[PDB]
DNA sequence: TATATATATATATATAT
DNA sequence: TATATATATATATATA
């Protein structure tokens, strides 16, 4: 996954990687509740819309 | 170079603007404005500036 | 280097550009401003800064 | 001196090493000033705890 | 892409008119 | 009341 979606100065993105971990991790807990201890690298269904919509949320935040 | 309305050409010392390169890089050395962000006299560096330091002088060597 | 108006030239300690380097450089060690970005005090590193550290203390030795 | 203190890693050593140096001459100056023309290699005693002191102050320079 | 040093409107506060 | 004067934040360039 860090090679298909993150492009940019191979690594140089310490903040956007780590946010992207967040988001993916907090929303697989959402679609697939009955399961314990999910992590990043664990394979459950996880939506990418919703974590750009997400990102693009925090993005205007006040 | 300058980006006031209506001035995306380059200034030269007397305020007056350069509308093409080839007629006046080549007849001798010119003098330009300060780079500020002041409102009434802003203006941003160039594309190449700055980078041709070193080659200038090894070839008037040359 | 200062990159004021009119003065494409070295600064030095006392604010007094010069022409050409090789009328002082060879008398005496000599101490300039610092690099600063002020809009009224606009001085910019030079090219040739840093790079020579070791050769200098190599050829003290020698 | 250089290979004890100071590994190899870290390129962006321009101002260490040079700071260091400027550092370690005049503890010698200070501590055997009988003497003259003094040297960083210059066989003479100095305290590399005021060294540490030293660069700490910069550290924190203000 | 990042940090950092610059910058500039926009309060609120002080004082004198 | 009006006028002037001082901190906060927010957007843009420049360097590596």
């Amino acid at each position: 996954l860090e090679q298909i979606f993150i492009e940019s100065n191979e690594h140089n993105s310490h903040n956007q990687i780590s946010q992207f971990r967040h988001a993916v991790v907090r929303n697989k807990c959402k679609h697939n509740p009955t399961l314990t201890n999910l992590s990043f690298d664990t394979p459950v269904y996880f939506s990418i819309d919703e974590v750009v919509t997400y990102l693009e949320n925090m993005n205007n935040e006040v | 170079i300058g980006k006031l309305a209506g001035e995306g050409k380059p200034k030269l010392a007397n305020e007056t603007l350069v509308s093409d390169r080839d007629e006046l890089y080549f007849d001798a050395v010119q003098s330009f404005i300060v780079a500020s962000q002041a409102a009434a006299t802003k203006a941003s560096n160039g594309p190449f500036n700055g980078e041709f330091d070193r080659m200038i002088l090894r070839l008037h060597t040359r």
